């Protein structure tokens, strides 16, 4: 599931228009969260501009 | 009765505290040289 | 006939004969007597199926170190009944106190027998391990027993007692026993042989005359024998609470401890994790208390006084998990003569965590505020409900660049002429003793103070907290 | 290894020197007493400590140097009866038995010997010799004693050596018998050693299994010993970082003033911690990264026992699986994460803050 | 199972160890419990722990007989041969003083070429015995003994050289001497 997420959001890019998600705050976060464990990187300041 | 040893241990213990006396008496020179 | 009782005061039975009663009163007096002749122990009075049902009952009650058993005869004859391992036993540092080597992992047997006295009798016991084995060399005998290779081995020795914690530290001793010394066994091949041997010692210390019972020692079927009294507290209000959350316990005690009383005690009982038990059991429990238990004194930080909040004394109000897992909160009429689990001289209190103060992980007496960007250790007191913990990093010590003209009072010890760090004396609320660590360019009435001088409860927080790694 | 029958070993640290008394004439059945008397040394040196007089019971008393053949190796040593035969202080395998027990007396336990009838009449030496280290001076020489024994009685500070082309097995030995007649002085004398020591760390390894051999059937002696070089420099950081009123104080001493603290805070001072940590083995273990190996420590009358990780009941192992669990919902990672953003707002700080929930084993 | 309850004093037995390195102190009290094995089937074993004794009795054996070592898995036994075998990560050849080899499933045929010609260094210095197998081809054996126990003989070919104190052949055991004899493979 912490790949189920990430895998949905750039899913909906076939959709293909620039349109931008809603942020669900809290599950958001988690997920970036995850997003930086998956990519095991000491903790480098991963952020959501870097996501976008 | 006292059938453990812990007495004769420590006579043990004085013998050891006297043991190294005798070594004075094994080792100083030497009235004469026999050969 | 044979006397017998019903199935339910097993209760009674076991509380009675496990814990070292003292008090007879308040047993039903049927039951009371019945249990009396049992210590008697005349068992040829008393029905075997009735205890052979009664142990089934306590391998329900599946208590955790139980000896495997098979026949009546456990109670007639000198017999293992509980079971344990050598644990590492593995340090250098501090001397032996008398703990004779095992080696590591030798299994072990407790007996049924206690002495009042060592080396009046262990003869006996040697002539039997003779029979035991015929051809023998270099037997490590001792005041205590047989020792060899440790191996197969014997001992008197204390009923509570440890085994392979790597010390016997000084404490005071609570209780007394007329026969203080249980046995002991080692090399399982002396237990198999005692399943066969089916023996009681001579007993000429009561002239060998059938006696059942012995001037100078006596056998006990699994007594335990634990400190333990009768409750006396004059209740004035009670409440049960069900839960294992820890920060549920916290909130809880925030919300008692918004209270006017400046303290509260809070207790728990040791036997606790020992195995099941039926609920009516527990309820019987309630009634009495084990002096040798865990207890502890707490108290907020307390800052600042609102006037109205006083006068609560006559409120004496006290927590404990008489469950397992479940509390019983209790206020009284304030008291004096009322007992309590001992405790040493000079205990130390304890203070409730601040909901912004950090403890340092791995730490204690030790905490971090960043609103004013200040460390903080306690002078004595012990830290007390932290659920979360921050680990120091030396950045957090930001030394200050203040304008030169710095002056300060009181006691200067230097920690590094180099890293211009520093600790300083200081006073919460002119009550709480406490020391603040500090960096940078700073200046006192010079009076330069030595680490050597300190207590060692700062100091090994201090060697600790430096990281020398 | 096999060890034949027909012998024994005794050791004594009175071994050291030879037992001249306690030898008699063996006679093989028949009373067929041998006179004839042959003795092995580890040096032709040391039979310049024989006195052949001391035996009117013997007529006929001969020495030699052991060695170590090839040819006639074997697990079942060549037979004699027409002499009597000693070892003593022998360092590798025998290979010859006289008529009836063959005895020998060594004061070091060889693995050789392990599964061998033994006797070993030890006793506490209560008093331990304190090492030193430096940068007044006196030599002692590092192969014999003997000629220097009552200068050792008679002073109480010293320095030995060793020829460079030494076998290991002879700075064992000579090791051994040196700590041995130390521990029968009166005053702890400071010693040192000429010698680069980082194999000798591993020596006193050795000398660890010897004191285990021996606990096997022994003493369970106060014996004092440590690791040296990784627990030394860590001590000497540490009163360094604390006040240094002696840079040559006792290291027992920081353990003896530590151990006040212990009960009546019933809790682990750290150092003990990082002791058995810095210790190779008996350790943590960097041999083997054992984190396990907690200590579990206890006191008199206690219903209780204290841990490296705090309080639990007596006789139990750390923890149980199924528990009052830290359940999740407290130390929430969500959670975790936004009080850790309050901190960091309040602190205003970049980086390096890390946080942990705290945990409990039974006793809460 | 008649049969099992008694056994004749001349049927073969051996003992076997293992190839012991290394002290692990725990490692002991065992005693006690005495091993045995036997095929007491034609075709299936009878494994047993006993009670440590000495009276029982056992087939009788010559004296000084030498038990066996058990095969060291990173080994190689040589073909046709008893009494010696080789290692490859140190590339040295091996060769038993008295003790005699078990357990090996599998040998290597012996060729010339895997001794290893050191050129090595001009200065070259070693002590001990020392027997010029060829002067010619610069070969030599040197007593040597693994763990304080375990006495052996190690070929070499190579510069490898020695105190003066040379010594003959001649004088050697007949077991390692036939040994040598084969192996050498003069064909």
């Amino acid at each position: 599931e912490k790949y189920h997420s990430l895998f949905k959001l750039l899913e909906t890019t076939f959709d293909d228009y620039t349109c931008r998600p809603q942020m669900t705050q809290v599950q958001t976060d988690t997920l970036l969260d995850a997003v930086r464990s998956l990519l095991e990187m000491p903790s480098t300041t991963i952020d959501l501009t870097t996501v976008d | 009765e006292d059938v453990d040893y812990e007495k004769e241990s420590k006579r043990r213990k004085l013998e050891d505290e006297d043991f190294l006396k005798l070594k004075a008496l094994e080792f100083s020179k030497d009235i004469v040289n026999e050969k | 006939n044979l006397l017998t009782l019903e199935r339910d005061h097993f209760k009674y039975l076991f509380l009675t004969s496990y814990f070292d009663l003292k008090d007879n009163e308040h047993v039903p007096s049927e039951p009371m007597a019945f249990i009396r002749n049992y210590l008697n122990c005349t068992f040829d009075l008393l029905d075997d199926a009735v205890l052979m049902n009664y142990f089934n009952y306590l391998q329900s009650m599946q208590l955790k170190h139980l000896v495997g058993s098979t026949s009546t005869n456990i109670f007639k004859f000198v017999k293992p009944q509980f079971r344990f391992v050598c644990d590492r036993t593995t340090v250098d540092i501090l001397e032996f106190d008398t703990r004779m080597y095992i080696k590591p992992g030798t299994p072990v047997y407790a007996t049924n027998l206690f002495t009042s006295n060592p080396r009046k009798m262990m003869a006996f016991l040697y002539a039997e391990f003779g029979k035991v084995f015929k051809n023998k060399i270099f037997v490590n005998i001792n005041n205590y027993g047989c020792v060899l290779a440790g191996s197969a081995g014997f001992l008197f020795d204390d009923a509570y007692v440890d085994w392979n914690g790597v010390r016997m530290c000084a404490a005071p001793r609570l209780d007394n026993n007329m026969h203080p010394f249980r046995l002991y066994l080692l090399g399982e091949d002396m237990a198999k042989h005692f399943v066969d041997n089916n023996i009681l010692p001579p007993h000429p210390s009561n002239a060998k005359t059938r006696k059942i019972n012995n001037s100078m020692f006596m056998l006990k079927n699994f007594y335990k024998g634990l400190p333990l009294f009768k409750s006396k507290y004059t209740v004035v209000n009670s409440t049960k609470i069900v839960t294992r959350k820890p920060n549920d316990i916290f909130n809880e005690i925030d919300k008692e401890l918004n209270g006017n009383c400046p303290f509260i005690k809070f207790i728990q009982r040791d036997y606790i994790f020992d195995a099941q038990f039926p609920p009516d059991l527990l309820d019987l429990l309630n009634e009495y208390m084990t002096k040798s238990s865990i207890m502890k004194i707490i108290t907020k930080f307390v800052i600042e006084e609102n006037p109205a909040m006083s006068g609560e004394m006559s409120r004496e109000i006290i927590l404990d998990r008489y469950s397992v897992d479940n509390y019983r909160k209790l206020y009284i009429k304030m008291e004096i003569t009322n007992q309590f689990p001992v405790m040493y001289d000079h205990e130390s209190s304890y203070i409730f965590v601040s909901k912004d103060f950090l403890q340092l992980k791995g730490t204690m007496n030790a905490f971090y505020a960043p609103k004013q960007r200040i460390l903080s250790i306690l002078a004595v007191n012990r830290l007390f409900g932290a659920t979360e913990t921050i680990d120091f990093h030396p950045n957090l010590l930001v030394y200050r660049q203040s304008s030169p003209p710095v002056r300060l009072t009181g006691d200067v010890y230097v920690v590094d002429k180099n890293e211009k760090v520093f600790l300083v004396k200081h006073v919460f609320s002119n009550t709480v003793p406490a020391y603040l660590l500090i960096r940078g360019d700073y200046e006192s009435s010079s009076d330069l103070k030595s680490l050597r001088d300190l207590n060692p409860w700062v100091q090994n927080t201090l060697l600790k907290l430096l990281i020398p790694d | 290894m096999e060890c034949p029958f027909q012998i024994q070993v005794c050791i004594s640290d009175r071994f050291f020197a030879f037992p001249h008394n306690l030898v008699e004439p063996q006679s093989d059945v028949g009373n067929k007493l041998i006179e004839n008397l042959i003795v092995y040394v580890p040096t032709d040196d040391d039979r310049l400590y024989i006195d052949k007089k001391q035996f009117p019971k013997f007529n006929s008393v001969l020495v030699y140097r052991h060695e170590h053949d090839v040819n006639i190796d074997s697990r079942s040593p060549k037979k004699t009866a027409s002499a009597t035969i000693v070892y003593w202080n022998p360092l590798v395998p025998i290979t010859e038995i006289g008529a009836g027990e063959t005895r020998v007396f060594s004061v070091l336990l060889t693995n050789n010997l392990f599964y061998c009838n033994t006797m070993i009449v030890h006793h506490e030496n209560p008093k331990c010799p304190i090492e030193f280290t430096y940068p007044n001076l006196r030599p002692i020489a590092c192969e014999i004693p003997l000629s220097h024994f009552k200068e050792l009685v008679e002073s109480n500070d010293f320095l030995l050596c060793f020829n460079l082309e030494t076998s290991t097995m002879v700075k064992i030995l000579s090791l051994k018998r040196i700590f041995c007649i130390f521990q029968y002085r009166k005053q702890p004398a400071r010693y040192v050693i000429n010698l680069p020591h980082e194999e000798i760390d591993n020596l006193y390894n050795k000398l660890n299994w010897e004191r285990t051999r021996r606990l096997m059937k022994g003493d369970v002696p106060s014996n004092c010993a440590t690791v040296n070089r990784s627990s030394l420099k860590y001590i000497k950081q540490a009163q360094s970082l604390l006040g240094i009123p002696d840079y040559s104080q006792t290291v027992v001493d920081f353990v003896k003033m530590f151990q006040k603290i212990i009960f009546p805070y019933q809790l682990v001072p750290n150092v003990i911690i990082k002791l058995n940590n810095f210790d190779q083995m008996v350790s943590s273990a960097p041999n083997k990264a054992e984190p396990y190996k907690k200590i579990r420590l206890f006191c008199k009358n206690d219903s209780i026992a204290i841990s490296s990780s705090g309080i639990v009941p007596i006789n139990m192992p750390d923890f149980s699986p199924p528990n009052t669990f830290d359940y999740s919902d407290y130390a929430n990672r969500t959670n975790i994460n936004f009080v850790t953003q309050r901190v960091l707002t309040d602190g205003g700080f970049s980086s390096g803050i890390t946080v942990t929930p705290v945990k409990y084993n039974y006793y809460l």
